[PDB]
RNA sequence: GGUUGCGGCCAUAUCUACCAGAAAGCACCGUUUCCCGUCCGAUCAACUGUAGUUAAGCUGGUAAGAGCCUGACCGAGUAGUGUAGUGGGUGACCAUACGCGAAACUCAGGUGCUGCAAUCU
RNA sequence: GCCCUGAAAAUGGAUGGCGCUCAAGCGUGUUACCUAUACUCUACCGUCAGGGUUGAUAUGAUGCCCUGACGAGUAGGCAGG
RNA sequence: AAAUAUGUAAGAAGUCCUUGUUACUUAAUUGAACGUGGACAUUUGAAUGAAGAGCUUUUAGUGGGCCAUUUUUGGUAAGCAGAACUGGCGAUGCGGGAUGAACCGAACGUAGAGUUAAGGUGCCGGAAUACACGCUCAUCAGACACCACAAAAGGUGUUAG
RNA sequence: GGAAUACUGCCAGCUGGGACUGAGGACUGCGACGUAAGUCAAGGAUGCUGGCAUAAUGGUUAUAUGCCGCCCGUCUUGAAA
RNA sequence: GAAAUUGUUGAAAGGGAAGGGCAUUUGAUCAGACA
């Protein structure tokens, strides 16, 4: 939908007579924009509570910025979605360095590998999975092997120039 | 001016007084590949809130 | 040979060309369709009114 | 070949209102009406004479005649690109005088105090209505409400 | 392009010459438009573009509606302007003093107003004797006792003649003008 | 700015007051709209794409 | 407060079952000469207010009562729906965007209000 | 999910054509860039409109001057030539 | 019992005060209607707009229509037949969909500069053989709405659940 | 603990390259700078220098080239048919 | 003594029609203006 931002929104009814003061919740909602950010807010509360937009309020709304955005973390996630032919809820696991990225290339695999849009996915959660071997798939596991290492073999220098005198050579 | 931001007591006829302003189109462009979806859906339409000024400042 | 048999397409494009004019209002209606035995009397008062009326510029 | 006639299509329109048959309440008749009170007109399907057509069920108009057992009423109905003038003659029972005036000569009876209140005062009045205004800045507490965090639920079923 | 909202290059449809072709009326005019321009005083708005007025809109002031307008409470020294031709009215015995100021006054007209020892005076003369309009009263011919409107608004249940030659029984009224022929209009 | 600042002090949330005044910019072409929009688009006075006009905000507008 | 005569709104007034009602009023109740009406003085009409009674009408109160009435962020922001897109899908259909928004359900609370006139421990 | 099977028609033949395979294919994201009789600014034409100006002793008063908006078109109307 | 749609009202032709007229009407100088005299101005009674409003006469062409989204009837269906609202084609070129009455964008005086729409940028062809993350290998791969179709059913090919 | 930076926004901050246009034709207006006399980028281009004074620039025409372009009339919902 | 249409002469172009629009090269041709 961008490239996304996180969102603590914060709304509640509208104050009456009879209940002036009201109850308050929060969702983080990961967005692009403010703009986006308060809509998907009033989506699912709508989705969750009797409140709709007219009836209710927007408190606050307030940008999270990562924790230590220059730490490799293993994220797990957790994400309600529809396909084609019926909804399913759906765990993977991605190893990135901030909540944002992460997000990110979620909803970029949804799209690839189910083909899901992004009007088509909740995520449900997003939390950083902290102790290994609680880190439970392959494709990530396999980076957490110690003392990694591996080659980038057959290596394609980009030409600038539509002629080329050589004859390249992909050595790396 | 004035009696526009503050939205003053004399606003109708202050408003009224100035004809409908004739931009150009922006300049860098509308920033969407699709102009007509709504702005929250990633096209122009509706209400884009403060990010108003971006747009009409390119077309100014 | 058959043809279209009705339609009102078009046909609220025209009636706006052309207003749909307001009904138009007037201060004293007629009293058209108004009881007679009402007119009857009625009129015998606005005549006095109107005789006194007279009077005040004697 | 299709029909046409005076009450065609008035099955609900004329009916009677759910354990509301019968005699009609003697109020309707202790009503009473002058010319140029506004009403409304609402058809009562057990009374058959007198009865307005399917038309101006729903309608508002000026009385503009008073007789012995009913009223005459003007409508402005719109015909082609316009409005003619149409009176009806209408029973008692198929009209009720008509709230669409009661806000404004409240408003006016209204305004003409707060008018002399506040000229008999020190001038400053403003009495035209006015839309709603988008509402003012203002300040929320989290004592005793800290905001409760709330996230999308999963897929379930139970059927 | 425009949404437009109203129709594009109208005309105001108010005449702004004379469609008259004649010097003098062209002159008359040419006074008025300068007097209108620079007296802000309105009569002389009226006047001009009274002169432009084609003859249907010119209907006849009579000296009898004339003398009528100044038994008006207050207007016997007023100066009558008709901004057409002023007409004899045999029916009128005592006929005032007074001034009448018009395009044309038919032979009878100017007789009996000169008879009681009136005036005469072209608008031109008019002007001279009271730019501003001051002191006057402008009067209006019955623009709608021309026969051709009698026809006009033809219809049923309109009251309105029909456009018919030869008249008499024998030409429209039978059936559909009386109860016992078919029906009534 | 110390209004937000002085409620974050005290915890609580500071919403300022509902904008009152926006700017409107037709976006679209001049054909194939439908009628009531057709209207309000003028009544706002935007009858041509580019141009655009002061709204005061209430209910009614 | 009760009661009666006339009522307005016309079940929060109805329905079922039980119980209670001072005083006044109503009531039931006595009678068949008379006006009056019937197959039948039951109904209807007349007469007494005298010979009898709260049994019933009537009024109130009781019931995890039936019905009915009110309410709620109970269900449900659901169903449906006005607007949008060169949104998804082979289609059937479906999401999304800016709006409007039920009915059943469930839970709680109630079970006549009151106008004119006369009367009454 | 993509892919493969299910999957049969007549002149030779069509993702528009060539051709493309970590695409020049599918899903998605970010920028930049190309160009409509549209939009913005300007000149010029014309149409409609609102002002100004009969003061001689030179040349159009239907004129002269200032200003603003607008301009699609069958059948059809009118106008000026 | 909705949503959409739909009648009326939001003032000077308004609100009050005093008390004439009549053959209607009342038990009644009661009332109904129409008045006379008086009290209150533009925050005079919501919004936005208004290249003004109102009115009159006369006359052309037309009276085969068709298309789109949505509502919808008949029919197994139809590029079939028939209705509802709006927008269009007809009557209209211009840019896009190679192509094409009706789709998308945008409606035309003669022109310069600029910017864009919808749609595109390997080469045909103006414009990144751009960046980025996955997916896909088809001995009849696939490749952009309207649109020029494919289904049930299957696969130990492969991907994520 | 005390900084920096990103990001979003503001400046009636300064400043470079490039492109099209130069309507108007005495004066008049609103200003700006000056202690001042003056001056100005403030109600639409001027200054300086050079070239040809010709087929140089320009029209017309033929052809070549890039892109584009179906037969007109008519009836018709719809014609290049 | 027009046109259609034809002979000659001169110029030019022509890979399954010709003619047209915008634009400029080239050739041919011509105005105006310089003073
Ligand atoms: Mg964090
Ligand atoms: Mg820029
Ligand atoms: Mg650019
Ligand atoms: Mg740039
Ligand atoms: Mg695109
Ligand atoms: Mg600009
Ligand atoms: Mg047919
Ligand atoms: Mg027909
Ligand atoms: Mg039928
Ligand atoms: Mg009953
Ligand atoms: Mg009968
Ligand atoms: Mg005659
Ligand atoms: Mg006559
Ligand atoms: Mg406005
Ligand atoms: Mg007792
Ligand atoms: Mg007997
Ligand atoms: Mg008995
Ligand atoms: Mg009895
Ligand atoms: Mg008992
Ligand atoms: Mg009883
Ligand atoms: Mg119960
Ligand atoms: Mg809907
Ligand atoms: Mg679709
Ligand atoms: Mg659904
Ligand atoms: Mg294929
Ligand atoms: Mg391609
Ligand atoms: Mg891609
Ligand atoms: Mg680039
Ligand atoms: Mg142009
Ligand atoms: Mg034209
Ligand atoms: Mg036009
Ligand atoms: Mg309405
Ligand atoms: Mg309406
Ligand atoms: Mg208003
Ligand atoms: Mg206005
Ligand atoms: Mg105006
Ligand atoms: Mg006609
Ligand atoms: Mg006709
Ligand atoms: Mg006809
Ligand atoms: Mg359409
Ligand atoms: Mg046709
Ligand atoms: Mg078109
Ligand atoms: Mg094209
Ligand atoms: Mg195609
Ligand atoms: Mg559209
Ligand atoms: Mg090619
Ligand atoms: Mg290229
Ligand atoms: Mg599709
Ligand atoms: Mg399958
Ligand atoms: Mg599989
Ligand atoms: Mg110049
Ligand atoms: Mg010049
Ligand atoms: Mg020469
Ligand atoms: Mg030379
Ligand atoms: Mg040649
Ligand atoms: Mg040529
Ligand atoms: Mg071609
Ligand atoms: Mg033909
Ligand atoms: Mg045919
Ligand atoms: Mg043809
Ligand atoms: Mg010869
Ligand atoms: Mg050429």
């Amino acid at each position: 939908m961008a490239h996304f931002k996180e969102y603590q929104v914060i709304g509640r009814r509208l104050p009456t007579e009879s209940v002036p003061e009201p109850k308050l919740f929060r969702m983080r909602i990961f967005a692009s924009n403010e703009v986006i950010a308060k809509s998907r807010y009033w989506y699912f509360l709508q989705k969750l509570h009797k409140v709709k937009k007219a009836s209710g309020e927007i408190v606050s709304i307030n940008q999270i910025n990562e924790a230590h955005p220059t730490k490799v973390k293993n994220f797990g996630v957790w994400v309600r979605y529809d396909s084609r032919s019926g909804t399913h809820n759906m765990y993977k696991e991605i190893r990135d360095v901030s909540r944002v990225a992460a997000v990110e290339t979620l909803y970029q695999d949804m799209a690839a590998r189910h083909r899901a849009r992004f009007r088509s996915i909740h995520i449900l959660k997003v939390a950083e999975i902290e102790k290994t071997a609680d880190v439970k798939r392959q494709y990530v596991k396999q980076f957490l092997t110690k003392d990694l290492k591996f080659p980038l073999p057959h290596r394609v220098q980009k030409s600038t120039k539509t002629f080329s005198y050589k004859r390249p050579s992909t050595f790396y | 001016i004035h009696e526009i931001i503050t939205v003053g007591p004399h606003f109708k006829q202050a408003n009224n007084f100035l004809w409908p302003f004739k931009l150009s189109n922006p300049s860098g462009g509308w920033g969407v590949p699709r102009k007509f979806k709504h702005f929250i859906q990633g096209g122009s339409f509706g209400n884009r809130e403060e990010f108003i000024n971006k747009l009409v400042k390119s077309m100014n | 040979a058959k043809s279209k048999n009705h339609t009102a397409h078009n046909q609220t494009r025209k009636a706006h060309r052309n207003g749909i004019k307001k009904p138009k209002t007037y201060k004293y209606p007629s009293l058209k369709g108004v009881d007679p035995k009402f007119r009857r009397n009625h009129k015998h008062a606005l005549h006095g009114t109107a005789k006194a009326l007279a009077a005040a510029k004697k | 070949g299709k029909s046409h006639g005076y009450r065609s299509r008035t099955r609900y329109m004329f009916q009677r209102d759910f354990r509301k048959h019968g005699a009609v309440h003697l109020s309707t008749y202790l009503k009473v009406y002058k010319v140029g009170d506004i009403v409304d007109i609402k058809a009562n399907g057990s009374i058959q004479k007198g009865m307005p057509h399917k038309f101006y069920q729903g309608k508002t108009g000026v009385v503009y005649n008073v007789t012995k057992s009913s009223v005459g009423v003007i409508i402005n109905k719109m015909v082609g690109n316009r409005y003619l003038e149409k009176r009806l003659n209408l029973r008692v029972e198929h009209i009720k005088h008509s709230k669409c005036r009661q806000e404004f000569l409240e408003r006016v009876k209204a305004n003409a105090a707060k008018r002399a209140e506040a000229k008999a005062q020190g001038v400053a009045v403003q009495l035209k209505r006015q839309p709603a205004q988008p509402r003012e800045s203002r300040i929320v507490s989290t004592e005793g409400n800290v905001p409760q965090t709330l996230a999308p639920v999963p897929y379930e079923t139970f059927i | 392009g425009i949404d437009h909202t109203s129709k594009q290059h109208k005309r105001s449809g108010h005449r702004t010459a004379p469609k008259s072709d004649n010097v003098y009326l062209k002159l008359l005019v040419k006074l008025y438009t300068f007097l209108a321009r620079r007296t802000d005083a309105p009569f002389n708005k009226v006047v001009l573009k009274a002169l432009f007025l084609s003859k249907i809109n010119r209907p006849p002031v009579s000296v009898s509606r004339i003398a009528r307008a100044l038994k008006q409470e207050g207007a016997a020294n007023k100066t009558v302007v008709v901004v057409g031709t002023v007409t004899d009215d045999a029916r009128i015995f005592e006929f005032p003093k007074t001034t009448v100021a018009a395009l044309r006054f038919t032979a009878g007209a100017r007789a009996k107003i000169v008879k009681a020892g009136g005036e005469c005076i072209t608008l031109d003369q008019l002007a001279v004797r009271a730019p501003k309009g001051q002191n006057t009263l402008i009067l209006r011919g019955p623009r709608n006792s021309r026969e051709a409107v009698r026809h006009f608004g033809m219809g049923p249940h309109k009251g309105k003649a029909p456009r018919i030659l030869s008249t008499g029984r024998k030409f429209e009224r039978a059936r559909g003008r009386r109860r016992s022929k078919g029906f009534k209009v | 700015i110390q209004a937000k600042r002085d409620a974050k002090a005290a915890g609580s949330y500071y919403v300022e007051a509902q904008h009152k005044l926006v700017f409107v910019v037709r976006i679209k072409g001049i054909n194939k709209i439908p009628p009531k929009p057709r209207k309000v688009l003028q009544l706002l006075r935007l009858t041509r794409i580019n141009s655009g006009t002061f709204v005061k905000v209430t209910k009614a507008t």
